C-alpha cells in the first residue's frame, strides 16, 4: 500500500528517528547547571577555575562528567516567563558575595546588596520550578570581606549578630542566616562552599554535589526512595 | 486421615494469592504505569517468573490428593522444567536487581550510561537465556515411572545416577543459592555503607528516617529471600545425604517447605514492586 | 553538486571492472544513490539503486547478482562492482542523485556519465512516437504510454520526464507528472491523467533539441521509454 | 500635569468605548445554534522528540507542520503519515518559537538567544542550513512569525517588537510602546497589520509598514501569553495567565467575550482558531487543552491525553487537524 | 521625557472612528454563518475523504 518513493521516506524518518535517539541519549547524560546571582560576585572567577547577550554556556568535564553551565546575567527581562525552561537542573550554582554587606546597591541608594541577593535566594528557593533541586550556594570574596570585617563591624549591615567580629562566627551567621530562609529541608540540600584561589576543591564541591543529587535520583529511579 | 487435607488446601491458598498476586502487577504495570524503566521492566520479569512458577499448583496438589500422577508424560516433563526454570528465572532476576540498586547508588556516573531501558531489556533476555539453558536438560532428561503400582514421573538420570544426583543437586544448591545470597547481601550491604554516607538521608530527623526506611526495606528483603529458600534447600540437600524415614512429620515438614518457597514466589512483588515509590505513586495518583 | 565518474575503456568479455562515482559539493549521506545505463545508440534503462544509509538496494532483473552496488559516505563516494560482463554491456552509466521525503525532487542531478564497452510484470514505457520535425517557436507535445495505471492511491502519479541534449547528460524536468525542476523554465509543462503523459514545450528554442525520456517510479524495477528525439 | 493629561486621555478613551458599545456579543449572539458535544480523537501522535516541546507552526500546504524542543531539535512533521521530513540541530536550544514560511522555503526559530535564526528547507545541497542569524534583539525571542518569504516580524523579551529584512539581516521598524515584555504576536490575513499581547496585560495592534500603534487593548488582567487573529482579521483572542481567554475587536476596540471557568484556575499558553472562526481552541495548563464555541462562550470539548502542560496549539490552514503540542515530547493531531 | 510622546501616542490612538460593537459581534455572526461548511472541525466530515485515518 506504499510506493517506492513512500517506502524511502519512511526509511529516511527511521534514520533520522535513530539519530535523534542517539543525539537524545547523549544528552540525557548531561548535568545542566543553572548560573545565578549577580555579575560582580565572582563569577569570573568560577567560571575560569571550572574551564581551567542572551546565555553563555560553558561545557567543561570533570571525572567522566559532562556539565552544562548556563549563566543568566545577560538576560535583563522578567524572569517568571522563562525560568520554566530549567525544570530538568541538576543543581542551581548561586553565587554570592560576602562583602557586599556593607555596600549600598547602586539601583536607589538605599537598599543593600547581601539583602537583595537574600531576595533573590528567596525568589530562587520558593518559586514552583525549584522545590526538589539542591542548590550549590557560593560565597564570594572570602579575603575581601576579612578586611571589610577588620576595617568595619557587621553590625552596619544589621545588628542582629549578637556574636564578635570575628571572620569564622560571622561567615557562620551569615551562612545560617542565609540557609534558614528554606521553607523545605526535607526535600532540598543547600551546599554552602567558601570560594577558594585552589582551582580542585571549586570543582570538586560542585563534583560532590552533582554527584550526590545523581544519587537521590537513582534511588528515586529505583524506588528505594 | 485429615491431615493431609491440610497440605491441600494449603498447596491451594498460596495458588489464590500467588497467581492472582502477580497478575495484580502486570494490570498495574500496563494500565496504570509503563514499562519505560529498567526497575518496571524487572518487576514485570519478575511477575511472569513467579506466576510461571506458581501455575504448577494445582497439578502437584492433585498430585498428592490421589496419590499418582494421572496427566501425561510430556505434561509433567514440561511442568517439572517449567517450574525449575522459573525458580531460576526468579532467583537470578532478583540478583540482577540488587546489581541494578547497587550499581544506581555506589556508581552514579557509570549509572548513567549502564541503566538504560535497552540494557535491561537485554540483561533479562539474556537472563531466561541462561535459566533456559538449565531449564531445558531437566525437560530432556525427566520420564515417567510406575513404581509399586502407582505412576509418579520424577526425572530419572542416566547410567551414573548417583553421580548425575550428586551433580545436579550441587549445581543448584550451590549456585543458584550460594551465589544470589552473597550478591544480594554484598550488593546491600554496600548500598546501605553508601548511603549511610550521602548527606541527603542523614543529619535530620526525616533524613534519618528516609535511611531507616530504605535500611527496613532492604532488610527485609533479605531476611525473607533467606528464610523462605534455606529450609527446603537444606531439605533437600541432607536428603541427599542421608536417607530419612518416611513419616507424616516428614511428609508435611516436605509440603511446607515448598509451600514457604512459593510463598516466597506469591511475596516478591509484595515485597519489590508494592513498596517502590514508582508504583506507591501510581496508587496515590488513582 | 558535482558528481563525476571514474573506471571506464574497453573490457574483455567476462571480466570485471569497478566504477566509481566521487560525488562532492553536496550532502552524499542523505542522498540515495542509482546507476542509469545507456546503449550507444538506443534509450536508458535502469541498473542498479542504493538507499541513505544501505537500508533498502534494489536491482533491475537482467543484473541482479551480477552487478554489486555500494556507498562509502566518509569518503561521499559511489561503487558498482561488476563481474562476468557480458555482451549487452558495451554501455555508459550515469550516478543518479535522488531524495525521498514529501515534496522531494528525486532524480534531479545526473553525473557526466562513463563509457564501458565490450570485446567481442514490469511497466514498460513506450513513447508513442520516436521524432517530431519542429522549427523553434511552437508548442510540442511528447506522448508516452504505459502498461499500467501510474496514479497511486495517495494522489501522486509518479513519471519523471527527462531531456538530454546531444553531447550531454539527461537532466530533470518534471516530476511526479506535475511539478518542474530546479533550474527549468516555466514553458514547460506535464499534464495528463492515467496511462496517457504529454509533456507540452510552449515557446521552443535552440535548448530544447534533445531525447525526451518518460521514466515510472510507482514500483521496481525502472523502464524508461524508447525516447523521442527532436530536431529543427 | 502632563501626567494628569494622559490620565484624562486614557479617560476619554475609555468613555468612548463604553458610549459606543451598546450591545455584547452574548446578548447579540444568544439565539443561535450552539454546536453541542464536540468529539476529537488522537488521528497521529508525532512521537520522536526527547524533549520538552514549546512551539510548533502548521503549513500552508496543511500536511507539513514544524515544533521546536529542548533538544536543540526542530523537526518538520509529515503529518499524514507521521514522518520525519527534516530535523534542525540547533545552535541554541532554549527555544521558544518556530515559524514556517508562507512559501513553504523557509523555518524559523528563537528563544533564550535572543536570536531569529532562518534555515533554508529547499537547499540545493540538500540538507538544511544557516541563511541569517538575525541578532539585534536583547531579550528573549517569545514569538517570530513570517510575513513573506523575505520579512518576519518578531517579538522579543526587550519590549520590541521588530519587522526584519531577511535579504539585508538589520531591521527596517521596531514597534515600540509596550510597558512590558511582549510574549506572542499574531499575523494578519491581509499581512498589514499584526497584534502583539505582552506582560503589561495589554495587546497592541500595529502597522507593519510605518510602525504606528493603532490600537491598544488592556482588558486582561495577570500577562498575555497566547494571541491569535480571527480568520477575517478583525478580531483577534488573547489567551492570559487568569485563565481566561478574551475576544477582542479591531474596529470597536472593546472586549467582546470572555472564555472561562471556575474549574480552571490556570492560564493559557496558545490560542488558535478554526477556519469558521466558530471554534477557538486554547491549550491551557492543567495538561488538557479546550475547545471553546467563540460566539457562545461555552465548553464543547477537552483535548485530553497530554500528560503536562500543552504549550503550542496550531489550527492548520484548511481546517482539517488541530495538531497539539505539549511538555511530554508528544504532538497529538486532533481531528 | 516620554510623557510627551506617550500623551502624543495616547492622543493618535484615541483619534480614530469606532463602530458599534453590536455590529461588529452581527459581522463576525455573519462570517461564522457563511464559512459554516468549510470547517472540517465544526461538522465532521467523513471519514472516506478525511486525510487523516487508521491504518
Ligand atoms: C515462557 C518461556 C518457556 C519462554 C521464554 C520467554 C522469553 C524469551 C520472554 C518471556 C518474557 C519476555 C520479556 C518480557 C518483557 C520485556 C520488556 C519489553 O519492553 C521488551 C521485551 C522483554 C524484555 C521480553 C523479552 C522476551 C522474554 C524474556
Ligand atoms: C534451617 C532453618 C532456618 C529451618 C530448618 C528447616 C528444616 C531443615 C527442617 C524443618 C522441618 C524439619 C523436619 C521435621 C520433622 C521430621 C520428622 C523426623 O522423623 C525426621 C526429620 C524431619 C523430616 C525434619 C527434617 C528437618 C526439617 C525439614
Ligand atoms: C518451590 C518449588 C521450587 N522447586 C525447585 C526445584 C526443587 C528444589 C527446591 C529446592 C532445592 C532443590 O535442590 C530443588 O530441586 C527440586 C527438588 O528436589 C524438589 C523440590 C523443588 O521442586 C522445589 C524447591
Amino acid at each position: 500500500t506504499l510506493s517506492a518513493e513512500d517506502k524511502a521516506a519512511v526509511e529516511r524518518s527511521k534514520m533520522i528517528d535513530r539519530n535523534l535517539r542517539e543525539d537524545g541519549e547523549k544528552a540525557a547524560r548531561e548535568v545542566k547547571l543553572l548560573l545565578l546571582g549577580a555579575g560582580e560576585s565572582g563569577k569570573s572567577t568560577i567560571v575560569k577555575q571550572m574551564k581551567i547577550t542572551g546565555i553563555v554556556e560553558t561545557h567543561f568535564t570533570f571525572k567522566d562528567l559532562h556539565f552544562k553551565m548556563f549563566d543568566v546575567g545577560g538576560q535583563r527581562s522578567e524572569r517568571k516567563k522563562w525560568i520554566h525552561c530549567f525544570e530538568g537542573v541538576t543543581a542551581i550554582i548561586f553565587c554570592v558575595a560576602l562583602s557586599d554587606y556593607d555596600l549600598v546597591l547602586a539601583e536607589d541608594e538605599e537598599m543593600n546588596r547581601m539583602h537583595e541577593s537574600m531576595k533573590l535566594f528567596d525568589s530562587i528557593c520558593n518559586n514552583k520550578w525549584f522545590t526538589d533541586t539542591s542548590i550549590i550556594l557560593f560565597l564570594n570574596k572570602k579575603d575581601l570581606f576579612e578586611e571589610k570585617i577588620k576595617k568595619s563591624p557587621l553590625t552596619i549591615c544589621y545588628p542582629e549578630y549578637a556574636g564578635s567580629n570575628t571572620y569564622e562566627e560571622a561567615a557562620a551567621y551569615i551562612q545560617c542566616q542565609f540557609e534558614d530562609l528554606n521553607k523545605r529541608k526535607d526535600t532540598k540540600e543547600i551546599y554552602t562552599h567558601f570560594t577558594c584561589a585552589t582551582d580542585t576543591k571549586n570543582v570538586q564541591f560542585v563534583f560532590d554535589a552533582v554527584t550526590d543529587v545523581i544519587i537521590k535520583n537513582n534511588l528515586k529511579d529505583c524506588g528505594l526512595f | 486421615m485429615i491431615t493431609a487435607i491440610t497440605i491441600m488446601a494449603l498447596y491451594s491458598i498460596v495458588c489464590v494469592v500467588g497467581l492472582f498476586g502477580n497478575f495484580l502487577v502486570m494490570y498495574v504495570i500496563v494500565r496504570y504505569t509503563k514499562m519505560k524503566t529498567a526497575t518496571n521492566i524487572y518487576i514485570f520479569n519478575l511477575a511472569l517468573a513467579d506466576a510461571l512458577a506458581t501455575s504448577t499448583l494445582p497439578f502437584q496438589s492433585v498430585n498428592y490428593l490421589m496419590g499418582t500422577w494421572p496427566f501425561g508424560t510430556i505434561l509433567c516433563k514440561i511442568v517439572i522444567s517449567i517450574d525449575y526454570y522459573n525458580m531460576f528465572t526468579s532467583i537470578f532476576t532478583l540478583c540482577t536487581m540488587s546489581v541494578d540498586r547497587y550499581i544506581a547508588v555506589c556508581h552514579p556516573v557509570k549509572a548513567l550510561d549502564f541503566r538504560t531501558p535497552r540494557n535491561a531489556k537485554i540483561i533479562n533476555v539474556c537472563n531466561w537465556i541462561l535459566s533456559s539453558a538449565i531449564g531445558l536438560p531437566v525437560m530432556f532428561m525427566a520420564t515417567t515411572k510406575y513404581r509399586q503400582g502407582s505412576i509418579d514421573c520424577t526425572l530419572t538420570f542416566s547410567h551414573p545416577t548417583w553421580y548425575w544426583e550428586n551433580l545436579l543437586k550441587i549445581c543448584v544448591f550451590i549456585f543458584a543459592f550460594i551465589m544470589p545470597v552473597l550478591i544480594i547481601t554484598v550488593c546491600y550491604g554496600l548500598m546501605i555503607l553508601r548511603l549511610k554516607s550521602v548527606r541527603m538521608l542523614s543529619g535530620s530527623k526525616e533524613k534519618d528516617r528516609n535511611l531507616r526506611r530504605i535500611t527496613r526495606m532492604v532488610l527485609v528483603v533479605v531476611a525473607v529471600f533467606i528464610v523462605c529458600w534455606t529450609p527446603i534447600h537444606i531439605y533437600v540437600i541432607i536428603k541427599a545425604l542421608v536417607t530419612i524415614p518416611e513419616t507424616t512429620f516428614q511428609t508435611v515438614s516436605w509440603h511446607f517447605c515448598i509451600a514457604l518457597g512459593y510463598t516466597n514466589s506469591c511475596l516478591n512483588p509484595v515485597l519489590y514492586a508494592f513498596l517502590d515509590e514508582n508504583f506507591k505513586r501510581c496508587f496515590r495518583e488513582f | 553538486v558535482q558528481l563525476v565518474e571514474s573506471g571506464g575503456g574497453l573490457v574483455q568479455p567476462g571480466g570485471s571492472r569497478k566504477l566509481s562515482c566521487s560525488a562532492s559539493g553536496f550532502a552524499f549521506s542523505s542522498f540515495g544513490m542509482h546507476w542509469v545505463r545507456q546503449a550507444p545508440e538506443k534509450g536508458l534503462e535502469w541498473v542498479a539503486y542504493i538507499s541513505s544509509g544501505s537500508g533498502t538496494i534494489y536491482y533491475a532483473d537482467t543484473v541482479k547478482g551480477r552487478f554489486t552496488i555500494s556507498r562509502d559516505d566518509p569518503k561521499n563516494t559511489l561503487f558498482l562492482q561488476m563481474t562476468s560482463l557480458r555482451s549487452e554491456d558495451t554501455a555508459m552509466y550515469y550516478c543518479v542523485r535522488s531524495i525521498y521525503y514529501y515534496g522531494s525532487s528525486p532524480f534531479d542531478f545526473w553525473g557526466q556519465g562513463t563509457t564501458l564497452t565490450v570485446s567481442s510484470s514490469d511497466i514498460v514505457m513506450t513513447q508513442a512516437t520516436s521524432s517530431v520535425p519542429v522549427t523553434p517557436g511552437e508548442s510540442v507535445s511528447i506522448s508516452c504510454r504505459s502498461s499500467k495505471s501510474l496514479l497511486h492511491s495517495n494522489g501522486n502519479t509518479y513519471l519523471y520526464w527527462f531531456l538530454q541534449r546531444p553531447g550531454q547528460s539527461p537532466q530533470l524536468l518534471i516530476y511526479r507528472m506535475s511539478n518542474l525542476a530546479s533550474g527549468v523554465p516555466d514553458r514547460f509543462s506535464g499534464s495528463g491523467s492515467g496511462t496517457a503523459f504529454t509533456l507540452t514545450i510552449s515557446r521552443l528554442e535552440a535548448e530544447d533539441v534533445g531525447v525526451y525520456y518518460c521514466m515510472q517510479h510507482l514500483e521496481y524495477p525502472l523502464t524508461f521509454g524508447a525516447g523521442t528525439k527532436l530536431e529543427l | 500635569q502632563l501626567r494628569q493629561e494622559a490620565e484624562q486621555l486614557k479617560n476619554q478613551i475609555r468613555d468612548a468605548r463604553k458610549a459606543c458599545a451598546d450591545a455584547t456579543l452574548s446578548q447579540i449572539t444568544n439565539n443561535i445554534d450552539p454546536v453541542g458535544r464536540i468529539q476529537m480523537r488522537t488521528r497521529r501522535t508525532l512521537r520522536g522528540h526527547l524533549a520538552k516541546i514549546y512551539a510548533m507552526h502548521w503549513g500552508t500546504d496543511s500536511r507539513l507542520l514544524v515544533s521546536a524542543s529542548q533538544d536543540g531539535k526542530l523537526i518538520i512533521w509529515d503529518s499524514y503519515t507521521t514522518n520525519k521530513v527534516h530535523a534542525i540541530p540547533l545552535r541554541s536550544s532554549w527555544v521558544m518559537t518556530c515559524a514556517y514560511a508562507p512559501s513553504g522555503n523557509y523555518v524559523a526559530c528563537g528563544g533564550l538567544d535572543n536570536i531569529c535564526s532562518i534555515y533554508n528547507l529547499k537547499t540545493r545541497e540538500g540538507n538544511v542550513r544557516v541563511s541569517r542569524e538575525l541578532a539585534g534583539h536583547t531579550g528573549y525571542l517569545s514569538c517570530c512569525r513570517f510575513l513573506d518569504d523575505n520579512q518576519i516580524v518578531t517579538s522579543s523579551g526587550d519590549t520590541t517588537c521588530a519587522l526584519w529584512d531577511i535579504e539585508t539581516g538589520q531591521q527596517t521598524t521596531t514597534f515600540t510602546g509596550h510597558t512590558g515584555d511582549v510574549m506572542s504576536l499574531s499575523l494578519a490575513p491581509d499581512t498589514r497589520l499584526f497584534v502583539s499581547g505582552a506582560c503589561d496585560a495589554s495587546a497592541k495592534l500595529w502597522d507593519v509598514r510605518e510602525g504606528m500603534c493603532r490600537q491598544t487593548f488592556t482588558g486582561h488582567e495577570s500577562d498575555i501569553n497566547a494571541i491569535c487573529f480571527f480568520p477575517n482579521g478583525n478580531a483577534f483572542a488573547t489567551g492570559s495567565d487568569d485563565a481566561t481567554c478574551r475576544l477582542f475587536d479591531l474596529r470597536a476596540d472593546q472586549e467582546l467575550m470572555t472564555y472561562s471557568h471556575d474549574n480552571i484556575i490556570c492560564g493559557i499558553t496558545s490560542v488558535s482558531f478554526s477556519k469558521s472562526g466558530r471554534l477557538l481552541l486554547a491549550g491551557y495548563d492543567d495538561f488538557n487543552c479546550n475547545v471553546w464555541d467563540a460566539l457562545k462562550a461555552d465548553r464543547a470539548g477537552v483535548l485530553a491525553g497530554h500528560d503536562n502542560r500543552v504549550s503550542c496549539l496550531g489550527v492548520t490552514d484548511d481546517g482539517m487537524a488541530v495538531a497539539t503540542g505539549s511538555w511530554d515530547s508528544f504532538l497529538k493531531i486532533w481531528n | 521625557a516620554q510623557a510627551r510622546k506617550l500623551v502624543e501616542q495616547l492622543k493618535m490612538e484615541a483619534n480614530i472612528d469606532r463602530i458599534k460593537v453590536s455590529k461588529a459581534a452581527a459581522d463576525l455572526m455573519a462570517y461564522c454563518e457563511a464559512h459554516a461548511k468549510e470547517d472540517p472541525l465544526l461538522t465532521p466530515v467523513p471519514a472516506s475523504e478525511n486525510p487523516f485515518r487508521e491504518k
